[PDB]
């Protein structure tokens, strides 16, 4: 129940 | 015919396009296929290491951050797939020897991906060949994607069109220089723009996983 979007947020900077 | 300001964002793009690699173990999947169920957890990686590129690519396209917080998000939301089939292509024909054609059919398995993944990529990539553009066409015409104006949920579309635009003037001229025989390369650029929008169909939507 993510889904997409949030992996995006992330890998504006976070997640690298 | 370009002008300062068009060579000048032109080379930024390819740069940026190419910091994109290791075309060295693009071998380990274009021979030699750990087959099957194997496969399934390579691409699945391939996937997931295409959105790290696909955002890098992005964020250093002249105006990107300047956009809305929330566009952004929808700009690459809308963008990940198409992208990909552009990225596909560029291999399916610029890489590789001479084409026909991974041909693994008799190995798809599901995702859920079946065979209606297979066929469109298909029509595509041949009808890309077909067109025998180079890498600098590549290059813009993936962030002609990436920066679209039409996606659903952006808020200020003129913020996005404004940065499309001067991408889609270089195109242009590109065109209009490298090919001036047929004046209608650029209208077919465009025109498979539409074959990607598409694709998001059938494609429903790549979200969760992996
Ligand atoms: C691709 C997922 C879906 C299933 C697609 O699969 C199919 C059909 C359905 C979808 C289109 C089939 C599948 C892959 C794609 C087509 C993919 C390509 C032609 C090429 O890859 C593209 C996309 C790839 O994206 C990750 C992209 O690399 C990402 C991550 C990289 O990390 C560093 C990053 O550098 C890069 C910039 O970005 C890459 C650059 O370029 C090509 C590389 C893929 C070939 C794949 C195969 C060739 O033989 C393999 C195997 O012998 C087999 C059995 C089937 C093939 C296959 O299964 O091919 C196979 O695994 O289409």
């Amino acid at each position: 129940n993510l889904g997409l979007e949030d992996i995006i947020r992330k890998a504006l900077m976070g997640s690298f | 015919e370009l002008t300062p300001d068009q060579q000048t964002l032109l080379h930024f793009i390819m740069d940026s396009y190419n910091k994109q690699r290791m075309p060295q173990e693009i071998t380990n999947k274009i021979l030699k296929e750990f087959s099957a169920e194997e496969n399934f957890l390579i691409l699945t990686e391939m996937a997931t290491n295409h959105v790290q590129v696909l955002v890098e690519f992005t964020k250093k396209l002249p105006g990107f951050q300047t956009l809305d917080h929330e566009d952004q998000i929808a700009l690459l939301k809308g963008s990940a797939v198409e992208a990909m089939f552009l990225r596909s292509a560029e291999i399916f024909n610029k890489k590789l020897p001479s084409g026909h054609s991974d041909l693994l059919e008799e190995r798809i398995r599901n995702s859920g991906i079946s065979d209606e993944y297979i066929t469109p990529m298909f029509s595509f990539y041949k009808s890309i060949g077909e067109l025998k553009m180079t890498q600098e066409e590549y290059a813009l015409l993936t962030a002609i994607v990436i920066l679209s104006p039409d996606r659903q949920y952006i808020k200020d579309r003129e913020a996005v069109e404004k940065l499309q635009e001067p991408l889609l003037d270089v195109l242009q001229k590109l065109c209009k220089i490298h090919q001036p025989e047929n004046p209608q390369h650029f209208a077919c650029l465009l025109g498979r723009l539409t074959e990607l929008r598409t694709f998001n169909h059938h494609h429903a939507e790549m979200l969760m996983s992996w």
